[PDB]
This record gives structure tokens, C-alpha cells and sequence, in this order.
């Protein structure tokens, strides 16, 4: 009766038969099924490396069979730039990623803005261009004390 | 069910649709109007007489044979031979109006079209009068017009021998009744052969009942188009709410979900608008069938070409799926001969 | 649920589909995910929405009573508690899911209305030849609607009936002619 | 009795009241849909124009414009469909007036159940009421009947009426009222011999 | 000419929605006019017979 009153939007109902809006079921539960993976992702080899490549000849690395627990970076890494495209940063903990590739290089600081979809400039034009429909994340950090 | 069609078990989508809630109350109001209108159409066409006259036990109509058009008890349904040929011609989308959850359970859901409609909130409601009740109404109309002529439509049914009623109707078209009394035998045999030819034409051709099948096909196609339009992106990153809600946070998510809500709400609005226009055309056809039921089953019409080509004698209603079939018996003049005249 | 990152809500059942090894999800014509492969155990599972089945509430005026009868089209009665997930439901919706006034119509399972053997004119049309009404201790009854009075014509090949009197009847017919003219 | 039934029951004029109610409800729904956000930050233009600058404002205002324009489009579409149904009803009331008020209609059930004698128009709000006066036969009686009558080896058929017998004597009567008369060469016409 | 394909698709989808709604309004009003013409053609057919 209350469901009917709710659908009708009044406190009185006339004689008749009424369709109802399914307010009866509330899920009240949660299921998580993820693949059985134990290895941590190679955050050390990718982010903590002696040598990065030049931007003109940039390095691509395949990432597979690993758990992307990026909170392991909280202790050591500090990123001036971290922008994700096609995904929200707060959702990264809850997803399984199909084809993870890591492109890495070193550029000037003034050119970090150029690594983004639809940019122009010496980097985006002649060295490294991102597709317009790019899905993924761009991470950058100053390495003046290393490089 | 708007919430189920637009949002499909997503609470976040439901909370977003609460902004557009008036539109769904409006849509369901319109659809309910159409449904009660369909039942009123069937009422207005078939429930004209509220006495259920039973067929006479012994059939002595003067050589006229109504066995094909009168109900036969051996079959469980009280349906005529012709009514069965008619129900076999029109093929419906689904029969029963009860598809259980245990039936749609499994991969049968994806395979079946009706299951896919039901899982997105599109329900087909059963009509109020079953086919058996409509068959009883049509049998009442036959037994009343056969035994009482047109009198049962105007008041109490007054019995009259069928040949005398045919003589009345021959008077009705400008032929003296002696013509029928002198050609009773021929006329009855010509009638009988005409009924047999009707039956044969129905049992042979499969596309005779084109209009009813067209109505059924249009409704089924409208529902299937409504289901297919759930694959549209409408400018969102995806057409699946679960993908958007998996990838984006609630602030980045609401731009996409509001795009999907606007598009799916416009899909339902287009469906309801085209159903209101089709229901207005069906209602015009049901008003015409109610006028041919009153004016040519319950009487003899003088309107030219209203009931058959020729001089109308009588008509017999048969129930078809979602429709009605009139068997118009007319007198067509023949074997003309030249003569010389004067005022 | 959350299967390999795909979140959602529904009922999980075992599936007959067979995915090629490079496939993980399956979709409908509406493009929604209807089959998935479980990551821990590679078994195909079907995902079915939880809300399902049309539901109608039959009421007399709330001015008259607060009894209601509920019609579940597309569920037989044996399957009413399963179809609406009666256990998740409140106790009230549970007395309605089972009760004792369970009547199986061709339109669906009607719960909360008493089935009678009589026939009356339709009061609240339920469907498939069934109507409901509030009748007497008052309760909601469900019955097969009456088409009218059973009658017979005393036909024979030499009998006629001639009226010896008449009535002058005056009846009313109401027709709408115009509607309100509006401007925006 | 018409007057008494009208003065007693309040829901007699259901169709006209339904038209009025539908129009009023359409307008009220149109007014209520001004509270919809349509995806904007607010449903009030003054709030948006108070909080946001004109570049951040035009995204929201264009959302409100699209939604409110779609509300008016839906209202006008449903008014065109209701006006087409009212126009069909007004065309029927026109024919009924000409055919029944201005003439006698032989169409069965066009104007009341029975045989139509006369009709009388009354004006109702937004509508018309026809008071149809019809003739309904009553108090039927059984008789034995026959198609024709042999007199001198010739068939005699009734000019108008039916041959009826009260058990012993044969008469010819009109069809809708019992008025037996002696069978005569005025009441009947002759056509051929008896055997046919 | 002015915008790249990511900045372009927001505008083009706005134009698509609006022009599609223009065609939808045209077709709806043609269905209502065709229903009125069909009622007039049914009247002309009866008048002819
Ligand atoms: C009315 O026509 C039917 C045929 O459509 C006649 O039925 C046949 O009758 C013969 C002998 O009486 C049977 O051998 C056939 O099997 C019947 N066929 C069917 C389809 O029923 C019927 O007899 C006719 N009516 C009368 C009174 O004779
Ligand atoms: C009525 O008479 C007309 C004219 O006498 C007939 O018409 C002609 O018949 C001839 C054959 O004898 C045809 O070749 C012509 O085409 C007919 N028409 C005309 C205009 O000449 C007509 O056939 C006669 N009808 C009957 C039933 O006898
Ligand atoms: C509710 O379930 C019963 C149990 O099967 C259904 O009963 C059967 O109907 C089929 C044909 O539809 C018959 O072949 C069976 O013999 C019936 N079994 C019994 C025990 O009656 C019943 O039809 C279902 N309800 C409805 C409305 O169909
Ligand atoms: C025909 O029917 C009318 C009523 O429809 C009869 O008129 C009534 O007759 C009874 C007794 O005969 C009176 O008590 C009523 O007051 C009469 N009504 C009116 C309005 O006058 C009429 O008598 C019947 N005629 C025949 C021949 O039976
Ligand atoms: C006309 O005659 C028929 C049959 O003689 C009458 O019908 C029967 O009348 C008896 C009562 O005498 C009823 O029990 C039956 O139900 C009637 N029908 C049949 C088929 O037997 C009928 O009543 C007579 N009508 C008039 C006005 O006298
Ligand atoms: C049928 O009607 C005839 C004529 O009205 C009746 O015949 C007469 O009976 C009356 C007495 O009731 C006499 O006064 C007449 O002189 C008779 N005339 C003739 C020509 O016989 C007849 O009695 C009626 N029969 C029935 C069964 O009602
Ligand atoms: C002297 C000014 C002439 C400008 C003419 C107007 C055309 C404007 C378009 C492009 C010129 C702007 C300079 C581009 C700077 C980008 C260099 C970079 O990304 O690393
Ligand atoms: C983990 O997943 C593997 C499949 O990759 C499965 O064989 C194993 O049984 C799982 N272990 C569990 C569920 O404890
Ligand atoms: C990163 O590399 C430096 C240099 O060896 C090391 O001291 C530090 O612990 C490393 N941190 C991580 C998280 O690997
Ligand atoms: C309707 O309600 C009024 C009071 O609100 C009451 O007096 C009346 O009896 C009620 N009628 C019905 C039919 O419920
Ligand atoms: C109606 O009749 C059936 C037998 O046809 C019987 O089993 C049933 O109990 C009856 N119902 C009532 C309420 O009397």
C-alpha cells in the first residue's frame, strides 16, 4: 500500500489496481572476486631506476601478473604531477587492468605540461605524442638530485 | 518500470533520476490510459448485448447451414471452425502472458527476446476478457441474430423463423419476399457454398489477416527497438552504467550518468508518444467496428458499401486475435437483360 | 558484486555459456554484461537483475479500507517467495508473499484476495477474466467476471413473437465537444 | 426520471469531468517540472546566476533550457493528441446532432437503444448531452406463423406484416405492434402457385 | 576546424542531440497531421460510396 502511495505521490488512493515501482528489495551485501595474484608490481624497477631513457627514444615496459598497490610508493616517492584519463584516481584501488604498459623518460620541467592528449610543442610534436582517446595515467616528478 | 529501464538496479542512478521523476509518473500515467482504453475498446465492440443467448438445440434454419460459424462443443473452447482458422493465422509475439522467473533463469534470458524485455522493466499486461469470453459474446450475437433477427438489438429478443427473417431482409433491399420464398432452396445453397468458399480461402492463404498481424508486428518491433536503444552511448563514455560507476568517481560519474538518463528518458518518451498515436488509430478502428457491430450485425444497413459490396442482407461477427472479422452477406444482382422503357 | 573490477548489483546463477580463452565478459543486445567468468574458479556465471516481475496493488478506496491484494504477474505461486526474494523482504511483504489467500490466475499469482465461486459484474479489473471487489466483516474478493444473464430464444420454424405494448424510453448521451484553450 | 437521476448521482457526467481534470493536471505537471534540476547545480536560475560567472553559468543554464524546452514540447505533443481525440468526439457530436436532432435516424444504436423517434440537445460544460427518445417494444406474445397462404392454388404474401394465428383464425399484423386484421386482397398480394 | 576531436565531440554531441530532436519533432507533428488527413480521407471515402 505504501509503495502504491509512493508511486502515486499522494496519501490517498482511489479504488483500482496500480503498478508499483519495486521499492521492496535492498541489496545489503557485497561480493569481491579478483584473480589470485600474489606478486607486487615492479614499482621499484619502473619508478626507482638508476637510468631513464631520453624522450626521443623512450622506453616501453610490459606489466603483467601483479598487484598495483601504489601505497608502497607513499614512503619514497613524491610526484608533482599525477593525472589520470578515462579513470578516476580514487577508483584505481578497485580495478583489474588488462594491458598495462609503462612508457618512461626524462624531459625538462617546463615540458611536463606537454605530455597530455591534444597538446602541441617540441615534445608533443617531435618526441612523444599521446593519442587523443588516451586511457591511463601520467606521473611526473622532479629528479634534479638524480639526473 | 522507469527506474528499472533507465537505472536497472543502480541506487546512484535512481538518486539521479529523482530529479526527473515527474516525467516517469507522466509516462506511466499515459501507458495506463492506453491500457484501460484497450479494454474499453474490446468492451465497446463485443459487449453490446448483455444477454448471453444460447444457440438453439436443433438447427432448422430452412436449409441455411451455420455449422462453420456456430460454436462447437467438442473443442474445449466454444469457438467456431472459422474462428479457429482465424486464430491459427495470426501469430502473436508470446502466448500465455506468464513467463516465470524460473523460465527466464539462465542463459535463456539473453537468448529470448521477451526475457530481455522483462529484465528491463517492459511488461505486457494480459487483456481483461479472455478469448473464451469474447467467443461467448460472439456466439451470443450469432444466436440472437439467427433466432431473433434484429429485434434483440432493440429490446427483448423476439423469435422468428429464419426464412421469414430473410424475407424481411429481402424487403429491406427492394425485392419482394415472394422472390426468396420461391428461391429458398437456391439461396440457401448459394449461401452455403459462399461460406464454404470463405472457409477454403481462409484455410489456404496465410496472409489473409494482414491488418491484425501488422498491429502485432508493430507493437513487438516498438518494444524491441526500446530494448536495443539501451546500447546507445548518448555521448557517455560507455552505455553500461556499471562501467561508468566502476571507472569514475561520483563527480566525474554524474556527467555521464546524466547523459545516459537524458537519452534513455527520451527513448521512453518517444515510445510512449508513438503508442499514443497508435492507440488513437486503433481506437478509431474500434469505434468503426462498434458501429459495424451495431449497425450491421444488430440490424440491416442501407448505407452503400458500408457492409460489403452489394445490397446488404446481414452480417456475422467472428472473433479474431486482437480484432474482429465480419462476414457480410449481400445480394449482388446478376444476369442482366436489355429492355425498352418509358416514364 | 565486483568481478575483476566490474561492479554491479544482481543475483548470481551458474551459466551454460562457453567463452573462448581470450574472452572474459559477455553482453546482450542492450550491451549490458550478462555473463562473467569467475576469476578464482573459471566457471561461467549468469548475472540476473533482482527486481523482476510486474506487481500491481488492488485497493478499494483508502477512504474505505487499508486492505490490499497484490498481483504478481509472471510468477506462479510456488515460486512467489523465490521470485521477489521474500527472505530479504520485510515481514509484511512476507505475509503477502505467502499468506493463505493465494490464488493462481492466468495473469499471475494473486495474494490477499479471497476467491469466490460466484460471478458478478467487474468492479476492479484484474485481468484474464478476473475482477476484484470489496465485499462482505469486509474483505477483498476475486472472481470471474460475469458476461451477462444467460438467456435462450424459443426458436422454432413456425413460431413468432409480436410485441403487444411498448415503452417510450429517454436516454442520455454525453459527448465532449471542446477542451480548454491554453497559451504559453 | 432523467431529471431525478441527474439530481441524485454526482458522477453522471464522467466524460466532461475527465476532460477538465486531464487539462488541469497537464498544466499542474508543467508547473511542477520547473523544480527539476535536469543535471544543473540548481533548478533556480537566480541561484545559478548568483553563484557562477557567465562562462561557468552557461553550461548550467543551457541544461535548464534544454530540459524546460523538452517539458513544453511534451506538453504540446500531448495536447495535440488530446485535441485530436476531442475533435473526433466533436465530429461525432456534429453528426449526431444533424442525424438525430434534425432528422430521424435509421442507423441501429446510433441514437439510443431501440427505434429512434426524436432527440433533444442540451448544452453541458465543454460538451453536449443528447436526450434520445426511442420506442422500445414490450410485452411480446407467441403466435404461430406462416410465410404465405394458399387460397385458390395461389400463394398470397402479406403486403406489410406477418401472418399470425391466435390458434384457430389467421390474421395479418404489423411487425412491431400486435394489430390483427382479417386477411384480404388488400392486405396481401398473390404470386404464383402453392407448391414452391 | 577549431577544436581537436576530444574538445570537438562535446560540441558535436550537442549539435547531434539538438538536430535529432528537431527531426523527432517534425516526425511527431507529421504523424499527427497524417492522422487528421487520414480521418478526412476516411470521410471522403464514405461520402463517395
Ligand atoms: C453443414 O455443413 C457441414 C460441412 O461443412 C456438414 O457436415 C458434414 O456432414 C456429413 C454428413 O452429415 C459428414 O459426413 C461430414 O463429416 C460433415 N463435415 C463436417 C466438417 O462437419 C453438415 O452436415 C451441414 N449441416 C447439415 C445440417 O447438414
Ligand atoms: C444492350 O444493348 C446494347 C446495345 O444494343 C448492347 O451493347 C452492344 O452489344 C454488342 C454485341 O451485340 C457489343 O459488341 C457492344 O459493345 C455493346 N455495346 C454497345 C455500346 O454497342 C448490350 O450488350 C446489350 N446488353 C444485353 C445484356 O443484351
Ligand atoms: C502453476 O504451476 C502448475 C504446476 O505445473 C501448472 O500446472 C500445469 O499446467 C500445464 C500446462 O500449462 C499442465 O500440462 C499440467 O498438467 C499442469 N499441472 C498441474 C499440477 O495443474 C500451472 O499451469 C501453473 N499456473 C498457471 C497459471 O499456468
Ligand atoms: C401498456 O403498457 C403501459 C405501461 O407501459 C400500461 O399503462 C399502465 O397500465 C397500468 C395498468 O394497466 C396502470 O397501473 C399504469 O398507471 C399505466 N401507466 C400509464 C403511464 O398510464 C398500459 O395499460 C399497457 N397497455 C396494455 C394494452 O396492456
Ligand atoms: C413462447 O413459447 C415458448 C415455448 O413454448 C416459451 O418458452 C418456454 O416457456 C416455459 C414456461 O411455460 C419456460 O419454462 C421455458 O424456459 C420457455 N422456453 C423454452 C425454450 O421452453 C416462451 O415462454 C413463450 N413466450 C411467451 C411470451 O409466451
Ligand atoms: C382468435 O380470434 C378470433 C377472432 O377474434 C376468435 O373468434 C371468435 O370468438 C369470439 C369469442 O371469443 C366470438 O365472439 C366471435 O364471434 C368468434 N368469431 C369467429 C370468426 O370465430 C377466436 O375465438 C380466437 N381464438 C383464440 C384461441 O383466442
Ligand atoms: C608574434 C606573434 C605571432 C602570433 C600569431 C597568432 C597565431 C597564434 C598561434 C600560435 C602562436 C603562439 C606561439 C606558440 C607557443 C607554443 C610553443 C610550445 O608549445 O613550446
Ligand atoms: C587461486 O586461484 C587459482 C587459479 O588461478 C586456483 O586454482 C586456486 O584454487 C585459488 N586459491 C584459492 C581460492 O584459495
Ligand atoms: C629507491 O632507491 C633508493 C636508492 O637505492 C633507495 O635508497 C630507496 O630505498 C628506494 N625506495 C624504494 C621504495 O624502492
Ligand atoms: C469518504 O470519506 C469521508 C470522510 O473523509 C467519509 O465520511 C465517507 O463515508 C467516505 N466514503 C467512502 C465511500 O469511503
Ligand atoms: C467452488 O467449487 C469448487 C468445485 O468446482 C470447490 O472445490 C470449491 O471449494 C468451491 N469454492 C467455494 C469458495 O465454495
Amino acid at each position: 500500500l505504501s509503495e502504491t502511495k509512493c508511486t502515486l505521490k499522494s496519501f490517498t488512493v482511489e479504488k483500482g489496481i496500480y503498478q508499483t515501482s519495486n521499492f521492496r528489495v535492498q541489496p545489503t551485501e557485497s561480493i569481491v572476486r579478483f584473480p589470485n595474484i600474489t606478486n607486487l608490481c615492479p614499482f621499484g624497477e619502473v619508478f626507482n631506476a638508476t637510468r631513464f631513457a631520453s624522450v626521443y627514444a623512450w622506453n616501453r615496459k610490459r606489466i603483467s601478473n601483479c598487484v598495483a598497490d601504489y601505497s608502497v610508493l607513499y614512503n619514497s616517492a613524491s610526484f608533482s604531477t599525477f593525472k589520470c584519463y578515462g579513470v578516476s584516481p580514487t577508483k584505481l584501488n578497485d580495478l583489474c587492468f588488462t594491458n598495462v604498459y609503462a612508457d618512461s623518460f626524462v624531459i625538462r620541467g617546463d615540458e611536463v605540461r606537454q605530455i597530455a592528449p591534444g597538446q602541441t610543442g617540441k615534445i608533443a610534436d617531435y618526441n612523444y605524442k599521446l593519442p587523443d582517446d588516451f586511457t591511463g595515467c601520467v606521473i611526473a616528478w622532479n629528479s634534479n638530485n638524480l639526473d | 518500470d522507469c527506474t528499472m529501464y533507465i537505472c536497472g538496479d543502480s541506487t546512484e542512478c535512481s538518486n539521479l533520476l529523482l530529479q526527473y521523476g515527474s516525467f516517469c509518473t507522466q509516462l506511466n500515467r499515459a501507458l495506463t490510459g492506453i491500457a484501460v482504453e484497450q479494454d474499453k475498446n474490446t468492451q465497446e465492440v463485443f459487449a453490446q448485448v448483455k444477454q448471453i443467448y444460447k444457440t438453439p438445440p436443433i438447427k432448422d434454419f430452412g436449409g441455411f447451414n451455420f455449422s462453420q460459424i456456430l460454436p462447437d462443443p467438442s473443442k474445449p473452447s466454444k469457438r467456431s471452425f472459422i474462428e479457429d482458422l482465424l486464430f491459427n493465422k495470426v501469430t502473436l509475439a508470446d502466448a500465455g502472458f506468464i513467463k516465470q522467473y524460473g523460465d527466464c533463469l539462465g542463459d535463456i534470458a539473453a537468448r529470448d527476446l521477451i526475457c530481455a524485455q522483462k529484465f528491463n522493466g517492459l511488461t505486457v499486461l494480459p487483456p481483461l476478457l479472455t478469448d473464451e469470453m469474447i467467443a461467448q459474446y460472439t456466439s451470443a450475437l450469432l444466436a440472437g441474430t439467427i433466432t431473433s433477427g434484429w429485434t434483440f438489438g432493440a429490446g427483448a429478443a423476439l423469435q422468428i423463423p429464419f426464412a421469414m427473417q430473410m424475407a424481411y431482409r429481402f424487403n429491406g433491399i427492394g425485392v419482394t419476399q415472394n422472390v426468396l420464398y420461391e428461391n429458398q432452396k437456391l439461396i440457401a445453397n448459394q449461401f452455403n457454398s459462399a461460406i464454404g468458399k470463405i472457409q477454403d480461402s481462409l484455410s489456404s492463404t496465410a496472409s489473409a489477416l494482414g491488418k491484425l498481424q501488422d498491429v502485432v508486428n508493430q507493437n513487438a518491433q516498438a518494444l524491441n527497438t526500446l530494448v536495443k536503444q539501451l546500447s546507445s552511448n548518448f555521448g557517455a563514455i560507455s552505455s553500461v552504467l556499471n562501467d561508468i560507476l566502476s571507472r569514475l568517481d561520483k563527480v566525474e560519474a554524474e556527467v555521464q550518468i546524466d547523459r545516459l538518463i537524458t537519452g534513455r528518458l527520451q527513448s521512453l518518451q518517444t515510445y510512449v508518444t508513438q503508442q499514443l498515436i497508435r492507440a488513437a488509430e486503433i481506437r478509431a478502428s474500434a469505434n468503426l467496428a462498434a458501429t459495424k457491430m451495431s449497425e450491421c450485425v444488430l440490424g440491416q444497413s442501407k448505407r452503400v458499401d458500408f457492409c460489403g459490396k452489394g445490397y446488404h442482407l446481414m452480417s456475422f461477427p467472428q472473433s479474431a486475435p486482437h480484432g474482429v472479422v465480419f462476414l457480410h452477406v449481400t445480394y449482388v444482382p446478376a444476369q442482366e437483360k436489355n429492355f425498352t422503357t418509358a416514364p | 558484486f565486483n568481478f575483476n573490477g566490474l561492479t554491479g548489483t544482481g543475483v548470481l546463477t551458474e551459466s551454460n555459456k562457453k567463452f573462448l580463452p581470450f574472452q572474459q565478459f559477455g553482453r546482450d543486445i542492450a550491451d549490458t554484461t550478462d555473463a562473467v567468468r569467475d576469476p578464482q574458479t573459471l566457471e561461467i556465471l549468469d548475472i540476473t537483475p533482482c527486481s523482476f516481475g510486474g506487481v500491481s496493488v488492488i485497493t478499494p478506496g483508502t477512504n474505505t479500507s487499508n486492505q490490499v491484494a497484490v498481483l504478481y504477474q509472471d510468477v506462479n505461486c510456488t515460486e512467489v517467495p523465490v521470485a521477489i526474494h521474500a527472505d530479504q523482504l520485510t515481514p509484511t511483504w512476507r505475509v503477502y508473499s505467502t499468506g493463505s489467500n493465494v490464488f493462481q490466475t492466468r495473469a499471475g499469482c494473486l495474494i490477499g484476495a479471497e476467491h469466490v465461486n460466484n460471478s458478478y459484474e467487474c468492479d476492479i479489473p484484474i485481468g484474464a477474466g478476473i475482477c476484484a471487489s470489496y465485499q462482505t466483516s469486509q474483505s477483498i474478493i476475486a472472481y470471474t467476471m460475469s458476461l451477462g444473464a444467460e438467456n435462450s430464444v424459443a426458436y422454432s420454424n413456425n413460431s413468432i413473437a409480436i410485441p403487444t405494448n411498448f415503452t417510450i424510453s429517454v436516454t442520455t448521451e454525453i459527448l465532449p465537444v471542446s477542451m480548454t484553450k491554453t497559451s504559453v | 426520471k432523467i431529471q431525478d437521476s441527474l439530481s441524485s448521482t454526482a458522477s453522471a457526467l464522467g466524460k466532461l469531468q475527465d476532460v477538465v481534470n486531464q487539462n488541469a493536471q497537464a498544466l499542474n505537471t508543467l508547473v511542477k517540472q520547473l523544480s527539476s534540476n535536469f543535471g544543473a547545480i540548481s533548478s533556480v536560475l537566480n541561484d545559478i546566476l548568483s553563484r557562477l560567472d557567465k562562462v561557468e553559468a552557461e553550461v548550467q543554464i543551457d541544461r535548464l533550457i534544454t530540459g524546460r524546452l523538452q517539458s513544453l514540447q511534451t506538453y504540446v505533443t500531448q495536447q495535440l493528441i488530446r485535441a485530436a481525440e476531442i475533435r473526433a468526439s466533436a465530429n461525432l457530436a456534429a453528426t449526431k446532432m444533424s442525424e438525430c436532432v434534425l432528422g430521424q435516424s435509421k442507423r441501429v444504436d446510433f441514437c439510443g437503444k431501440g427505434y429512434h423517434l426524436m432527440s433533444f440537445p442540451q448544452s453541458a460544460p465543454h460538451g453536449v448531452v443528447f436526450l434520445h427518445v426511442t420506442y422500445v417494444p414490450a410485452q411480446e406474445k407467441n403466435f404461430t406463423t406462416a410465410p404465405a397462404i394458399c387460397h385458390d392454388g395461389k400463394a398470397h404474401f402479406p403486403r406489410e406484416g406477418v401472418f399470425v394465428s391466435n390458434g384457430t383464425h389467421w390474421f395479418v399484423t404489423q411487425r412491431n405492434f400486435y394489430e390483427p386484421q382479417i386477411i384480404t386482397t388488400d392486405n396481401t398480394f398473390v404470386s404464383g402457385n402453392c407448391d414452391v
